[PDB]
């Protein structure tokens, strides 16, 4: 437009901007870089437009640009500045790499030159004063840091160089010279009064500017006035930047106020208002300069928005005025745009005042000229129904929006009657007949004005109908373009519920047919910028969506109206329907917008139907047969193959759920299926396969499309996969619709997937997958880089029509997508079958998906395939299908599934499928398969998800205690314990064909850890089904340990499953088992330690390196190897079995081995760190774990062996703990019984029932929790195979290796366990002295980063405690401790009241508290307890 | 290679084992260094006067991040750990000592920095036989003559001055309520 006009003439230049955006601005940013390093006037000129570009990179310039002579451009660029903090906030957000900068040149400029106090007020320095009355030191410089200058005549050549040669004559301090700078051309200027002047009006911009983001003081506002006083006019500038100073202070109100004087009608702001007013009104008296008008009405503004100013203008009466304004002033831009202001402070006046607007008529001179303005804008553009200029616009924009808020507002509710028979109506008649030559916005607040008249005084639409303006607004919003807007759209239909409010209007209204116009908003592009989401974080179609609710209010008020509402909201349907079905268009992303008019439309249709959930939308639409053209939509050609995974069809899937959530009606769920079923008879070719050496139906479907650039594009071109992509959103709208959780939705849903139309569908669904599966598995093998295939043609034929590679890919993966989107989608579907099914028609709905399954599992390719891949490809994600389908997350499974996959069939297919896997087709026998060197690549994947699944099928934990089981009953009933039967006997012979031989490439040790769960869930599992082939689990046992070893030799991740499965073998078997096991790992561990004591004998002869051979071959030996996973599965074990196996560790002397070890490796780590090449032998931290265990276990059977002589086996009396009364109370004799009998067990909880209420009893921390409540309450037991533990001799060599450890930082992890034994060890301060003094804490404090560990700290600071723990400092803290506790009632993790005197302060429970000093050290505690309670 | 427990830890570290242990605050206490014992050691001080001067004030390059917060943290329990007068006078005579002399320093941001902090553990140490101390020693009386070792032109001198005044209200309210 006009910019760019103006912006091509200036591309003299500073002539043109005298006369008077990216490269215009950047070459102003280029002069600005320039000149800040016939100029100056080209900057002062860049500045002055620049100035009115921002009110509609070169700040860095401009900071610079201060630092002039001339102080117009300091200026120029201060009102830039200005005018940007007045408008938006650009320079209070900038950073500090100049903001500051800036901001301390402005404060310099800003800063106080004493005032009148001092003789430098502001009226002073504007009055010439004869350069005599001012004080003597303003012709001096005083710049301090010393610099002092009497006065700067004598050299007042070049204030530049002047401060320049200061520079040169003394060090100023670095980057504040600019105060030097500001001080000196301020003396210069003080001289004469231009400058002077100059300087003001920079301090007083400045100061502006200061505010809008010390400097102001007591006498400013008085000063600031003094100036607006001020008669020799020439100062109006000067006036004008103290009134913008003003403005900014508002943002001292009340000084302001008390000294301009506008709390009485005399005042010298009043009457200087009113003077200013008078010389705009008539032509004789001059008119007061433009800008200090505009200063003057933005300081009446901002003085109104603010309560005390809106009082004051009140108190002055400036009301009258300003209607004086408004009544007599003229047409010229300026004009109207003082008139405009008067308006915006009439608004804020009112918005605290009434009477005065009301007495003065304002309500006839805002009419009058609304009408004149009406009338000047009537030559321009004469029509009414039977551009404009800006400033206009806003007058009238401001006093329609005056006219709503009174309408809105008491004091007109008497006489707002004679709104509407003044001339009003005739001029809105004008804006609302012209919404093109006044804007759209104009034209809204026309229309909701008279909305709002309509819903104050709804007998007056009686009038509003006689004179016509309803039947101009119908024309303007029905018949003539809407303009497409937002607020516009959004309006319409509250426009409408005025119109038809009179039943008159109702009928005009419905007579226009207003919705098939109303609603074309939808189909059209014109529209859609109105659409489109604003901000880009409303929702998509939130207007179409607001605009829905509109209607929908409005055919709630008009229930006459739903009938035609719903006719064309069908009609809409029909249209996207036409408009996709036909070729000649084409989607956009001739293009047609159709995705976009599907969202829309959609968000307008879920809105109409839903929003008062009343169903009567619901039950109107679907009765007028609308949901066929709803449905249709998704089926549509022309609609691109991404569709599907859209929000568009995301948004037909919530219309369809809409609908059948409110209506409760299977129509469209009947209606989707039949429609579907359509789509899926139409691809059987996808069903059928080349039946000659071929690859896929989509690329010879594709290949064979001619030539055309994009088939895919075309549903001629591509059908099939066209009708893949229609058939994919219906399905992602079966998806939407199963997603429901009322139960009645469930049920209606099931009773349409029962039907023959439902298992129709679902068995073509059915073969769609495994087609699909197929297809996506060769479309990928033939985008793979000649690798997968065995170097045949086998799809290359229609490569070959296709077509260096990429040229071929890239036009099969629209395939590749299509076909696994559209698998994904089946398969999320056939999940949630089943979960509706599961929780009569179900039965068969099962039956289906099980058919499905079995299908799956033991689907065989054509046999024209090159290679058993693509038939492992197809059985991994067959059997990672089933998974989701027999079982539940949390991995319980269905039991009506279970039923029909064992009896139609899928577990012998199942197994099948492994041995078909492993035997290759019964080329090799499954038991030399795994070992067999040409085994195909997939077969580990394969395995991996079998066992995964077959893992969950075993679990008796799971498939007993599901909670999807069948209920208690003409059918067979089903027994999970059969199926668990023939499972566990199906999987223990492949897994024997799987136990011992190495593993494979990749899946090998997921393979392991899942074989292994499935030996323990069988193993566990036949002791619990024999009771209701035991010596083949027998044999199991006895041989298994072998292959458990060959695991932990190949796959050391697997030995928390090795230790699980040899619990459960132990579980089952006797203690002659137990000692076997345990033996046997020990006999492991001795040989392959003592074989490494053999391979750290120091190298005298230097037959071997001695440096890096010897130090890395205690670390990578083999059996360095084999004991990381030896000690570590004989430490699992010890903590389950804790007592036997701390005997045979004890008895088989192992632990000597292991702490002799310790010791011999020390010098090969010690000369590791000498090599500066330190790597930790891995088998240190189990040992150190393991002896940490070993003497854990010893401390606490001494502990319970003491404990036990205490007390009678009989009828131990366990307590639980009453804070209330302060009791002990005893349980019931059963309670106490079972309690007792479940803790000799060593369980950790025990549960038992009281009153019917649940009690758990927690013995790691002694506390019986109600499970109703979750309350906790202290529980106690009421008192009346020798573990030696670590030797002398051996603490004392562990804790050499440990402070050697700690010297050489071995590892993270492996300090981490050492530093945890010292923790145990050194609780005797024997040891925690030997700890000492082998400066250990040097070692600590030295250690790095690098060696360093999530408690570290921690665990250091127990150690240090221990070691100044000395007998008497523990002493002495352990009687500060036992007086602390018991002298404060101490809360706890067991609802003892805090602060408690019964609960809080027992013996019993206190020392229950005090049990970390018993553990501390029992002689000490007991020593103290007695002396200190 | 950045060190596992740097000087902010070993200070948590030894106010555990002050607030516990009785003898550990005062073996800290009459602690001193050597000369030439490390880099930053000039002659023969106290470990406290190591903290309040070296690791207590801010400084604006970082070694460890919160040493300030520890040696206060640090300084806190030596007080409030009763330890007799052994601990509380010493660490209360190293306070007035190392008053004297970040007020006898040259002026400098370094001046301003261990003032402010001295100030600060005066105020967390307040926060009663500590101030019982502080009457005997005089120290509220070497804070009122904080100014009188200031230069009054000082860009730091007000937050200096309102450092001292935060101690000097707390004890004079506590005096003569």
């Amino acid at each position: 437009a006009d910019c760019r006009a103006l912006i091509d003439k200036l591309k003299d230049e500073q002539l043109l901007l005298e006369l008077q955006w990216v490269d215009l601005l950047d070459r102003f940013d280029g002069i600005l870089a320039d000149a800040g390093q016939q100029l100056k006037m080209l900057l002062l000129a860049v500045l002055n437009f620049t100035a009115l570009l921002i009110e509609y990179s070169s700040i860095e310039h401009l900071t610079t640009l201060l630092a002039s002579s001339d102080m117009q451009v300091v200026l120029a660029v201060l009102n830039l500045l200005y005018v940007f903090s007045k408008r938006s906030n650009y320079i209070t957000r900038l950073g500090s790499d100049k903001r500051t900068p800036l901001l301390t040149r402005l404060q310099h400029l800003a800063e106080s030159w004493g005032g009148k106090e001092n003789g430098f007020g502001l009226a002073e320095c504007c009055r010439d004063l004869h350069m005599m009355k001012y004080p003597p030191s303003a012709t001096t410089l005083h710049f301090e840091f010393y610099i002092h200058i009497e006065q700067l005549d004598k050299i007042s050549e070049s204030p530049s160089e002047i401060m320049e040669s200061l520079t040169k004559m003394y060090s100023i301090p670095k980057d504040k010279q600019m105060l030097l700078f500001t001080h000196i051309r301020l003396a210069h200027g003080f001289s004469n009064h231009r400058k002077r002047l100059q300087a003001v009006q920079a301090r007083l911009h400045a100061i502006s500017i200061l505010v809008y983001s010390s400097i102001l003081y007591n006498g400013l506002i008085e000063e600031l006035v003094d100036v607006l006083q001020i008669t020799d006019k020439q100062l109006m500038e000067i006036k004008a930047a103290s009134l913008r100073t003003l403005t900014s202070i508002v943002h001292k109100l009340s000084s302001i106020i008390d000294c301009t004087g506008t709390a009485s009608y005399h005042g010298f702001l009043p009457v200087l208002v009113r003077n200013c007013i008078q010389a705009m009104i008539d032509p004789s008296m001059d008119p007061y300069p433009h800008q200090f008008a505009t200063a003057l009405f933005s300081f009446l503004y901002h003085l109104a928005s603010y309560d005390a100013g809106g009082e004051a203008l009140v108190s002055c009466g400036m009301m009258e005025a300003l209607l004086k304004v408004i009544k007599f002033l003229g047409d010229e831009q300026d004009q109207i745009t003082f008139v405009t202001r008067a308006v915006r402070v009439v608004d804020l006046i009112t918005n605290l005042d009434m009477a005065a607007f009301q007495s003065h008529s304002g309500l006839s001179i805002f009419i009058y000229r609304l009408e004149h303005e009406v009338d000047l804008c009537r030559k321009e553009c004469p029509f009414v129904i039977k551009q404009c200029i800006p400033q206009r616009a806003a007058l009238l924009k401001s006093m329609l929006n005056f006219l709503k808020k009174a309408i809105q507002d008491p004091a007109f509710s008497d006489g707002i009657r004679h709104v509407m028979d003044g001339s009003l109506p005739t001029s809105l008649k004008h804006i609302i007949s012209n919404a093109e030559y006044y804007g759209p916005s104009l034209f809204l607040l026309a229309t909701e004005v008279v909305t709002v008249f309509v819903f104050q005084e709804p007998s007056l639409l009686s009038s509003l109908q006689d004179n016509g303006l309803t039947d101009v607004m119908l024309h303007a919003l029905l018949i003539k373009d809407v303009p497409a807007t937002r607020e516009v759209l959004g309006s319409l239909p509250n426009v409408f519920s005025a119109l038809c409010l009179n039943a008159r209007g109702l009928q005009s209204f419905v007579q226009c047919q207003p919705f098939e116009r109303l609603f074309k908003v939808l189909l059209s592009p014109d529209y859609l910028p109105a659409m489109r989401r604003r901000r880009s974080s409303d929702p998509l179609g939130d207007t179409a969506s607001n605009l829905g609710s509109a209607v929908d209010e409005l055919m709630r008020h008009q229930p006459t109206l739903k009938t035609d509402a719903t006719t064309a909201i069908i009609k809409l349907l029909e249209e996207i329907c036409n408009l996709g079905r036909d070729p000649k268009y084409i989607c956009q992303k001739i293009p047609i917008p159709l995705m976009d008019y599907i969202l829309n439309v959609m968000k307008f249709v879920e809105s109409i139907l839903s929003n008062n959930t009343t169903d009567d939308h619901c039950q109107e639409f679907v009765n007028q047969k609308g949901l066929l053209p709803l449905v249709t939509i998704l089926g549509l050609p022309n609609l691109p193959i991404d569709f599907p995974t859209s929000a568009a069809c995301q948004a037909v899937a919530g219309v369809c759920k809409s609908i059948l959530t409110l209506s409760h009606e299977p129509k469209v769920l009947q209606e989707g299926l039949l429609q579907l079923d359509s789509i899926l008879s139409s691809l059987e070719p996808l069903h059928r396969p080349i039946e000659s050496p071929g690859g896929s139906v989509l690329l010879r479907e594709l290949a064979c499309a001619g030539n055309v650039a994009d088939a895919t594009l075309s549903a001629q071109a591509t059908p099939l996969l066209h009708a893949l992509t229609a058939a994919h959103a219906y399905i992602m709208m079966f998806v939407h619709t199963c997603r429901v959780g009322q139960s009645e939705i469930r049920s209606i849903s099931v009773n349409q997937w029962g039907s023959q139309l439902g298992l129709s569908v679902l068995s073509k669904l059915s073969q769609l997958y495994c087609s699909l599966v197929w297809e996506s598995t060769v479309l990928l093998s033939l985008c793979t880089p000649n690798s997968l295939p065995s170097g045949c043609e086998f799809g290359q034929a229609d490569m070959q029509k296709l077509v260096a590679m990429a040229a071929r890919i890239k036009q099969i993966k629209p395939l590749l997508s299509a076909s696994s989107r559209l698998g994904r989608a089946l398969a999320e579907l056939f999940g949630l079958l089943v979960k509706l099914c599961v929780g009569p028609a179900a039965r068969s709905t099962a039956s289906a998906l099980t058919k499905l399954l079995t299908k799956g599992l033991s689907w065989q390719p054509p046999p024209y395939t090159p290679t058993p891949r693509f038939r492992l490809t197809f059985f991994i994600c067959s059997v990672g299908f089933t998974s989701p389908m027999l079982f539940d997350e949390r991995k319980y499974p269905y039991h009506l599934m279970l039923q029909k996959f064992l009896c139609s069939g899928g577990h012998n297919a199942l197994f099948e499928t492994f041995n078909w896997a492993l035997s290759m087709g019964g080329k090799v026998p499954v038991s030399e398969g795994l070992e067999h060197s040409d085994l195909p690549d997939g077969t580990g994947e394969f395995l991996d998800a079998w066992l995964m699944l077959v893992e969950k099928m075993v679990n008796p934990t799971t498939v007993l205690e599901s909670p999807h089981s069948l209920p208690a009953k003409n059918f067979p009933q089903f027994s999970a314990l059969r199926f668990l039967v023939v499972t566990q006997k199906a999987a223990f012979t492949c897994i024997k064909n799987l136990w011992n031989r190495k593993p494979l490439k990749v899946y090998g040790g997921r393979m392991a850890e899942s074989m292994l769960a499935i030996l323990c869930h069988i193993l566990r599992g036949e002791p619990v089904i024999r009771e209701r082939e035991q010596d083949e689990l027998h044999t199991f046992t006895d041989t298994m340990l072998p292959g458990c070893f060959h695991l932990l030799d190949e796959l050391p991740d697997t030995v928390y499953r090795v230790c699980d499965l040899i619990m459960t073998a132990i579980k089952r078997n006797g203690a002659d088992y137990r000692d076997m096991i345990l033996k046997q790992v020990v006999n492991q561990v001795w040989e392959a330690a003592d074989v490494l004591i053999k391979a750290a004998l120091p190298l005298t002869t230097s037959d071997t390196k001695t440096v890096s051979e010897w130090i890395s071959q205690m670390a990578t030996l083999p059996q360095a190897s084999n004991l990381a996973t030896r000690i570590l599965l004989l430490t699992l074990l010890f903590e389950e079995l804790k007592l036997p196996c701390a005997w045979v560790v004890e008895s088989s002397g192992i632990l000597n081995v292991l702490i002799k070890l310790l010791e011999v490796v020390q010098p090969c780590l010690q000369a590791a760190k000498e090599q500066k090449e330190v790597q930790t032998p891995k088998w240190i931290t189990p040992v150190l774990l393991l002896i940490d265990f070993y003497e854990k276990t010893a401390i606490s059977s001494k502990r319970r062996a003491q404990m036990t002589k205490y007390l009678q086996s009989n009828s131990n009396n366990w307590r639980w703990f009453d804070d209330r009364s302060g009791r002990w109370c005893s349980y019931s004799a059963s309670n106490n019984s079972t309690i007792d009998s479940a803790w000799k067990s060593g369980e950790t909880s025990v549960r038992f029932t009281a009153g019917r209420r649940r009690y758990t009893v927690q013995f790691t921390t002694m506390v019986q929790v109600n499970e109703e409540t979750g309350n906790r309450r202290p529980v106690m037991l009421t008192l009346l195979i020798l573990i030696q533990g670590l030797t002398e001799d051996m603490v004392t060599v562990l804790i050499r290796a440990c402070v050697s450890m700690l010297g050489v930082p071995v590892d993270p992890d492996t300090l981490h366990a050492t530093l945890r034994l010292c923790l145990r060890l050194t609780r005797d301060h024997k040891y925690a002295m030997m700890f000492a003094e082998l400066k250990s804490t040097r070692m600590i404090l030295n250690l790095t980063q690098s060696s360093g560990f999530n408690g570290f700290t921690p665990l250091v600071t127990l150690l240090l405690r221990h070691i100044i723990e000395d007998p008497c400092t523990l002493r002495h803290t352990m009687e500060k401790v036992v007086r602390s506790a018991a002298t404060s009632g101490a809360g706890s993790t067991t609802s003892g009241v805090v602060s408690g005197s019964l609960g809080s302060r027992e013996i019993n429970y206190i020392l229950r508290v005090l049990g970390p000093a018993a553990c501390r050290n029992p002689d000490i505690f007991t020593e103290v307890a007695n002396c200190c309670i | 290679s950045k060190p596992l427990m740097p000087t902010s830890t070993i200070l948590r570290l030894l106010a555990e084992l002050v607030r516990s242990y009785v003898g550990i605050a005062t073996l800290i206490a009459n602690y001193s260094y050597t000369v030439g014992q490390s880099e930053l050691i000039k002659e023969d001080c106290s470990v406290l006067a190591f903290v309040l001067d070296h690791l207590l004030p801010h400084t604006q390059n970082a070694e460890d991040k919160d040493t300030p917060a520890l040696a206060r943290l640090f300084l806190a329990s030596l007080a409030a750990a009763g330890s007799g007068t052994d601990a509380q006078v010493a660490l209360v005579n190293e306070v007035k000592a190392a008053l004297g002399r970040a007020l006898a320093m040259a002026e400098s941001t370094e001046k301003h920095a261990r003032l402010q902090a001295v100030m600060c553990i005066i105020s967390t140490i307040m926060e009663n036989n500590i101030i019982r101390l502080f009457l005997k020693k005089g120290l509220v009386n070497d804070l009122a003559r904080v100014p009188h070792s200031l230069d009054l032109s000082s860009p730091n001198m007000a937050n200096t001055v309102n450092a001292a005044l935060k101690p000097l209200e707390t004890l004079s309210r506590i005096v003569n309520q």
